[PDB]
């Protein structure tokens, strides 16, 4: 429904610290070291009753 | 309510390349998965 571009601080580079990390245990691109983020970070609010 | 939760799209340079994933964040538990990675794609 809704999206936006949220500023790239510290909770931005969590989720990529996170990202990386979790597909450092899938390595498809084997084991990644993070180096940082770079923009735009967007960020989808999901909805849904039925 | 309605909101259930969210959805981050980053790009991420690792290893000195650029990779994009998406992060899925419960609107309850606010737990998170690691939905997509992808890459290297270029600067956006």
């Amino acid at each position: 429904g809704e999206w936006e571009i949220i500023d790239i601080g510290p909770f931005t580079q969590n989720l990529g610290k996170f990202a990386v990390d979790e597909e450092n245990k899938i390595g498809q691109y084997g084991r990644l070291t993070f180096n940082k983020v770079i923009r735009p970070c967007m960020k989808k609010t999901i909805y849904e009753n039925e | 309510r309605e909101i259930k939760g969210y959805e981050y799209q980053l790009y991420v340079y690792a290893s000195d390349k650029l990779f994009r994933a998406d992060i899925s964040e419960d609107y309850k538990t606010r737990g998170r998965k690691l939905l997509r990675f992808n890459g290297p794609v270029p600067p956006p």
